[PDB]
């Protein structure tokens, strides 16, 4: 569904703190009220290879880290160096290697829908790590993953950056209260990481942990926005805090208003 | 002015600014250290011809506690000196350790001779990569003699330089010099492959606030007196800059505080003297600056008048009020009187606007005048300049 | 310091250009002597410090919001309060600093001299010529200040409008009502609106706005790798580095010779706009000018200042005809053959009967050989 | 010193800072012909209201009550007489309307 | 436009001598401002026709 964010995809573009200031920046940012692709995470399979046109938007309403992480490369096949962001439960285990790929690398687990149990049918999600260069795993943290359907408070917002070489990772946990399409409001992502990993990224995919006669759906979906070279005025707080932004070429008001 | 005679008046001179006192130096703690201590304690390497390459990246490749050890014999960089290697980044580097006959140590030069340099591990003609070696005799001689460093280098079959001699009779401790077993280890690095990811140790200064420094936080240099400041930035942020985009504000790498920034005092210094020729006293004004820091760059003083418009040297202050007759600035003016008597000299005060007066304003009183003065005043008016044409060419 | 900010190879570099510092400084401070004498001129225009008495026995006129109020610790009057609170910087402390100038500017080299008289006494001088004028009209414009009765004052007005001082001396209190309520709603005009004091809100925007910019050209390459000295000087070797570190001094010279002659023009401007406040502060409170419109719009009767911050105010009081009748009106008139014409004033008939009155005023009158002066026969 | 093909250069470098100079030189003197050009108008005025005429504005021509003025021509300017009227003495007497 | 006309290489050069363009953008506007504020000023002087 080519669903429209309305003011989300803003984040800090460097690491100044300024105090009731309205800057202007010229970074790549999502679009104001730009077409973006909604999918269905469940037979039906939604788990392409999207193109990753310098940067990329991610935003979910899934609990549990449904979409564990993501792939990165340029030939994702182990011929080239890729990014493997497989996050899990515990921890992200960022690692950069050759690793091959399998055509459908996905843990499937059918739990708590019979079988009231969690069953693994598979484990195919890795296959090998031929080549390495570089790896790094981080704190074994632990998010807030349990399981609570309620009303959904985990809108994963990410964005992913890669220019010099240096790969960025923006993000914030903001919770919401309506279960529907992406909701109205303003919220900042703040820096989550920066590796000097320096490989090419062309591509990105997704990465998902979840026969097919009367096969439950999972109720899951998440978007992919895509960043582009603009121009916002961004409003900054007595603390320092974007509270709101401008999106200088949307329309003629937003445009003097940058002026 | 370029005169030997001087008006009255006040006139500007060299500006004052304060000097930095010390210079300091912030960075973060050096923590992630490159495997050397591995890398150059490994228990046994490979063989001459399979030597083992670990690729050593993202930390600081420090040489301190490896270059100031004693127990190496041999250690030199072709390409690159200890005294650069810390204030220089690399992008990776490759350690090469091998176990190689004390003869071979010769051959290991690049651009040598001997099949067995390029069979092995060939040097290039331009291998920068500094290289250690250091006797291990006991550590890689067995009582009855080590021949898995066999030394059989002649195959048949051609193996050019970086394609990818039966001497040794047994490794024994009473092996002499140049027969002995030696540890060889390549510090091998390469570049344009990533962004820079190894550098060398930074050092780290002491803290010092109220201080007029040359600071140097995470390679953000600038000269200003720090000072703790209640801004609260955010976790990730590091600088804080002002509306014209000018740093004022800074967080401590090591300790995570914020701390305001401040231009060192400046200002321009000004001469009060009244004519030349009626005397050769002077009164100096540091303009927009207070006094307390006046003797930093007359420094006894014996006459300090703090003004709003900076503070005043050599000028006594009286609370009497005169017509203005040198202006200073902030309703102060500055004369030369006498009083006390004779001793002649620069009086500073407030400028009186004019005689005080109250019109006897009556409701039934008017003042009618009954004589008259006829006055002549003269005004004068530029009315036009010298003419001038100017040849460009 | 702005150009090579603590850079002893920038400076010697900039050696090689040589006086245009100097040029650049003697601009300025040619501009900032302009401004004080400007000050000067316009306000100091009194000899001596009149100050009214304490019974305000102004035959029914009240001037409490335009006389200083004793009680504030600044003595300015209700409205000078008012315009200082209405005008509102921009950028910092120009001013109330107790420390340091404390402005982003004064982090390259740019410090703001504080004017030579200081909101205090330019009060003062506002203060003594408004008391002078009620005190004793015109006079104290002329020479030694003579008292008279402020009713006897705005007769003479009058008269010099071409109004017979009987209209004031008849209408006394109508009039001391209509200016008191005028005042007060001037009074609730600047309190309410916010855009009276634009001309000045300009000027200290513009400033504000010329320095913000001059900050902010330290920030360009011009053409260099960086903008940044230190980091010039640690990256590249000298004999190269000496090209960068041209770049730069040529970009921030040009950026400081535009500021400066921006400046130039503008306190041209400003020079222009003092020294027309100082003609009509002349011609306007120190007298009463027949010039039409240069004191406010209608006949004028007096103005009083007050002082604003980096300006002043005239409160221009004129005289306005307000309901006007038709009547039937004769260049002459002919009595035995000999043909009457009016010695000030125009005859007018209601209908039936002819009078002669005041051209400004209708206050009719017996056609006598008082008000009329003979000259020639009927026929002419 | 130079030979042509290696002059340009510092040729060039010359060329700009003395336009530079007479561009700031130029500009400079624009600026202040308009100043004496305002100054020479006033002057003119001041002329053809007091000399040529007597004037009621205050303060114009002279201090107090102006009666007549007389020009003196300067050096690159003119000097003006402006002879006015003083009241001197004051006797103060109670009035009525 | 009149600097760099039409070329982006041009354009992105001239971007980082800073405020220059901005600066005398404005002045022209001001300028055009105040030919019509004179006009007003001598001519707009009686609002009744
Ligand atoms: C233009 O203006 C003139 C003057 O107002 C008008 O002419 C009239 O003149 C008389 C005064 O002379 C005005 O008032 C009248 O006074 C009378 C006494 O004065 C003598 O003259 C009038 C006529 O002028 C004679 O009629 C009178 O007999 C006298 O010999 C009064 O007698 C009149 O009537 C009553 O007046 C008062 C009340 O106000 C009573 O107490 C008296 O007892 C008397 O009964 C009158 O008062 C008169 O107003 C004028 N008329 C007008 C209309 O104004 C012109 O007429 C006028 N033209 C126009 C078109 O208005
Ligand atoms: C000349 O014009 C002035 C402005 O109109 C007059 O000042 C007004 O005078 C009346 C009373 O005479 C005030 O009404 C009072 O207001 C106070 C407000 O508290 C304080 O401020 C007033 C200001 O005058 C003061 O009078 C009070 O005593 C207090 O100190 C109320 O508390 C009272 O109950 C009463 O309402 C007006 O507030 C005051 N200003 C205005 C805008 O009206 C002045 O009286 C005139 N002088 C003359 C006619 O001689
Ligand atoms: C010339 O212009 C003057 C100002 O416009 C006029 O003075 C006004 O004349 C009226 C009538 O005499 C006065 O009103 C009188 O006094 C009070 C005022 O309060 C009332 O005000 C208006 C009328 O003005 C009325 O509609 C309100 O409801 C109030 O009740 C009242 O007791 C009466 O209205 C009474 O008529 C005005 O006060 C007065 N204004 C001033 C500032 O003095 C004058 O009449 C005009 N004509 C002439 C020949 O002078
Ligand atoms: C972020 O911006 C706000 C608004 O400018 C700053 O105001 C502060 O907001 C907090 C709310 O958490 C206030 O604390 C609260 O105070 C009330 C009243 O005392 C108390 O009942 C609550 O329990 C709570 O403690 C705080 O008073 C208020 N002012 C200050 C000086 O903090 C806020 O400071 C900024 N936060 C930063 C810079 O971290
Ligand atoms: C292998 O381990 C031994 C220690 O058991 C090392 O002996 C070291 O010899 C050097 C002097 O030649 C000294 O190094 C010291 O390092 C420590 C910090 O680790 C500190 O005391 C000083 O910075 C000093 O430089 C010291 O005598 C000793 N080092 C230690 C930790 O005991 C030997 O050098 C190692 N050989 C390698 C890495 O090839
Ligand atoms: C670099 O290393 C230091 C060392 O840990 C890191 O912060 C340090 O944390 C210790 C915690 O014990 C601080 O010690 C403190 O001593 C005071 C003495 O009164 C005591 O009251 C405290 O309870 C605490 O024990 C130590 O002062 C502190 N030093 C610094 C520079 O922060 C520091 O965070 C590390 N910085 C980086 C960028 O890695
Ligand atoms: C002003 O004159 C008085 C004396 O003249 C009387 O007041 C004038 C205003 C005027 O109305 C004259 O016609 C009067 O005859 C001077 O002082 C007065 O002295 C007398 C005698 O002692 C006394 O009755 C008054 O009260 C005094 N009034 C004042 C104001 O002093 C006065 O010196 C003259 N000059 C001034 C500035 O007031
Ligand atoms: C997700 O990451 C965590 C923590 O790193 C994994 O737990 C260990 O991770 C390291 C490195 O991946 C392995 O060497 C260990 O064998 C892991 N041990 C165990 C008991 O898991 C964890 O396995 C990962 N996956 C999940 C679902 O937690
Ligand atoms: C992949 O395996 C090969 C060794 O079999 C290595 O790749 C080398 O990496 C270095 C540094 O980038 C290059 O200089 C060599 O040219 C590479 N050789 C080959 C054959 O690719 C390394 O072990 C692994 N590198 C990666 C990116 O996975
Ligand atoms: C992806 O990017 C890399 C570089 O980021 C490309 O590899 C070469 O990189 C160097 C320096 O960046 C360039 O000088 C070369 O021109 C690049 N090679 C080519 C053919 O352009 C790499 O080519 C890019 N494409 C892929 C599939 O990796
Ligand atoms: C100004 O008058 C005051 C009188 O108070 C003098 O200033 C101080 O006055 C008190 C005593 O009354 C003492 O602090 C000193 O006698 C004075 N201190 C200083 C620094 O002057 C002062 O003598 C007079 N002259 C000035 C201020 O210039
Ligand atoms: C120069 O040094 C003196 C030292 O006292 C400063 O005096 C301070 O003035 C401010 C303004 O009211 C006060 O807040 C301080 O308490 C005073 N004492 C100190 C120690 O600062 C003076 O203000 C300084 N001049 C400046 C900053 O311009
Ligand atoms: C964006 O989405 C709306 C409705 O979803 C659609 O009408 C519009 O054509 C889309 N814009 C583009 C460029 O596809
Ligand atoms: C439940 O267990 C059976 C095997 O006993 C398996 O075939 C089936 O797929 C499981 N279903 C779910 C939802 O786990
Ligand atoms: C001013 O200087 C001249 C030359 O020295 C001297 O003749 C004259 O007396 C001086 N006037 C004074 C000190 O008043």
């Amino acid at each position: 569904a080519y669903t429209n964010s309305f003011t989300r995809g803003v984040y800090y573009p460097d690491k100044v703190f300024r105090s009731s200031v309205l800057h202007s920046t010229q970074d790549l940012f999502l679009p104001f009220f730009s077409n973006v692709t909604w999918f269905h995470a469940i037979k039906r399979f939604d788990n392409p290879v999207l193109p990753f046109n310098d940067g990329v938007y991610f935003a979910s309403t899934e609990k549990s880290n449904i979409i564990r992480g993501w792939i990165f490369g340029t030939t994702l096949d182990s011929k080239t160096q890729s990014l493997l962001i497989v996050n899990n439960a515990t921890n992200v285990v960022i690692k950069v290697c050759e690793f091959q790929f399998c055509n459908d690398p996905f843990l499937g687990v059918y739990y708590h829908k019979n079988n009231k149990s969690w069953m693994e049918s598979e484990f195919r999600v890795y296959s090998s790590a031929n080549n390495c260069t570089f790896e790094y795993v981080s704190q074994p943290f632990l998010m807030d993953l349990e399981g609570k359907q309620g009303n959904f408070k985990n809108l994963r917002e990410f964005v992913f950056k890669n220019i010099d070489g240096y790969f960025k990772i923006y993000s914030k946990h903001t919770p919401i209260n309506l279960v529907r399409d992406l909701p109205q409001g303003f919220s900042a992502l703040e820096p989550l990481v920066d590796l000097p990993i320096g490989i090419n990224i062309t591509r990105f995919q997704t990465l998902l942990a979840l026969s097919s006669s009367g096969w439950t759906a999972g109720a899951a979906a998440y978007y992919v926005g895509y960043l582009q070279p603009r121009t916002f005025l961004l409003k900054y707080n007595e603390n320092g805090t974007i509270t709101d932004a401008v999106d200088c070429a949307l329309d003629p008001l937003s445009e003097t208003k940058c002026t | 002015l370029k005169s030997f005679t001087v008006e009255k008046g006040i006139y500007q001179t060299s500006n004052f600014r304060v000097q930095p006192t010390e210079s300091i130096v912030r960075f973060p703690n050096i923590t992630n250290l490159c495997p050397f201590g591995e890398v150059f304690n490994a228990t046994r390497f490979a063989s001459v011809y399979a030597w083992n390459r670990k690729r050593i990246s993202n930390c600081v490749a420090d040489y301190s506690v490896l270059y100031n050890s004693a127990s190496f014999s041999t250690f030199k960089c072709y390409g690159v000196s200890p005294t650069k290697l810390n204030d220089l980044c690399f992008t990776n580097v490759y350690a090469d350790s091998f176990v190689i006959r004390g003869d071979e140590v010769r051959q290991i030069a690049p651009g040598q001779t001997g099949k067995i340099a390029d069979y092995n591990y060939k040097l290039p003609d331009d291998f920068t990569g500094c290289v250690i070696a250091w006797n291990s005799n006991n550590l890689d001689s067995k009582v009855g003699g080590n021949y898995n460093y066999l030394y059989r280098l002649f195959r048949k079959s051609n193996l050019k330089p970086f394609e990818r001699p039966l001497q040794s009779y047994g490794f024994q401790p009473t092996n002499g010099v140049g027969y002995q077993p030696y540890r060889v280890v390549v510090l091998s690095f390469e570049l344009l492959h990533a962004p820079a990811t190894v550098c060398g140790p930074k050092k780290s200064t002491n803290l010092v606030k109220n201080k007029c420094v040359n600071f140097n936080f995470n390679g953000l240099t600038g000269t200003g007196v720090l000072t703790e400041s209640n801004k609260k930035f955010l976790p990730f942020q590091q600088f804080g800059r002002d509306i014209a985009d000018t740093t004022d504000a800074v967080r401590d790498p090591q300790t995570l505080e914020i701390l305001d920034i401040t231009p060192c005092s400046f200002g321009g210094v000004s001469v009060i003297t009244p004519g030349t020729n009626t005397s050769n006293q002077v009164a100096v004004l540091y303009q927009g600056v207070n006094c307390t820091e006046v003797p930093v760059a007359y420094s006894t003083g014996s006459n300090v008048f703090q003004t709003r418009a900076g503070c005043l040297i050599g000028a006594e202050h009286v609370n009497n009020s005169y017509e203005c007759d040198i202006p200073i600035g902030a309703g102060i003016c500055a004369s030369y009187q006498t009083q006390t008597v004779a001793s002649q000299s620069i009086i500073a005060y407030t400028m009186s606007l004019g005689a005080e007066n109250s019109v006897a304003y009556s409701n039934n009183s008017i003042a009618i005048p009954t004589n008259f003065t006829i006055s002549v005043t003269t005004e004068i008016l530029p009315v036009s300049m010298t003419k001038t044409s100017v040849d460009c060419t | 310091m702005y150009i090579c900010g603590d850079s002893t190879e920038c400076s010697n570099l900039l050696l090689q250009y040589g006086s245009f510092c100097t040029q650049l400084n003697r601009a300025l401070t040619g501009i900032a002597v302009e401004q004080d004498k400007n000050t000067q001129e316009v306000f100091a225009q009194v000899k001596q410090i009149y100050k009214t008495p304490p019974i305000k026995d102004f035959g029914g006129f009240n001037f409490s919001q335009i006389l200083p109020d004793p009680s504030k610790p600044s003595k300015r009057s209700f409205i000078e309060d008012l315009l200082f609170n209405k005008v509102t910087l921009a950028d910092a402390g120009f001013d109330i600093a107790a420390r340091d100038l404390i402005c982003a500017q004064k982090f390259n080299g740019l410090t703001v001299l504080p004017p030579l008289l200081t909101d205090e006494m330019i009060a003062q001088y506002t203060s003594a010529l408004l008391a002078g004028t009620i005190t004793s009209g015109w006079t104290f414009g002329a020479g030694a200040a003579l008292q008279i009765p402020f009713a006897m004052q705005m007769a003479y007005r009058f008269n010099g409008i071409g109004v017979t001082q009987n209209v004031l001396y008849e209408n006394q209190k109508l009039i001391a009502n209509q200016f008191n309520s005028a005042i007060g709603k001037i009074q609730d005009s600047l309190s309410s609106t916010a855009s009276a004091l634009g001309k000045l809100q300009d000027v200290v925007n513009q400033n504000a706005q010329a320095l913000n910019t001059l900050v902010k050209q330290l920030s360009s390459n011009f053409g260099a790798i960086s903008s940044v000295l230190n980091d010039i000087l640690s990256r590249l070797d000298p004999p190269e580095a000496e090209v960068q570190i041209d770049r730069l001094i040529t970009g921030r010279l040009q950026s400081l010779q535009t500021y400066v002659t921006q400046q130039l023009i503008r306190a041209a401007e400003i020079r222009a706009s003092a020294n027309l406040a100082a003609t009509k502060m002349s011609e306007c409170v120190l007298g009463q000018s027949k010039r039409v419109d240069f004191c406010g719009k209608g006949y004028h009767l007096m103005s009083f200042p007050q002082s604003a911050p980096h300006g002043v105010v005239f409160l221009h009081v004129t005289y306005v005809p307000a309901q006007e009748k038709n009547f039937t009106t004769a260049p002459a008139i002919c009595h035995d053959g000999k043909a009457h014409f009016p010695r000030e004033g125009v005859f007018v008939s209601n209908g039936t009967h002819w009078f002669v009155t005041q051209r400004n005023f209708y206050e009719p009158q017996i056609i006598t050989t008082d008000n009329t002066f003979v000259s020639g026969n009927c026929d002419v």
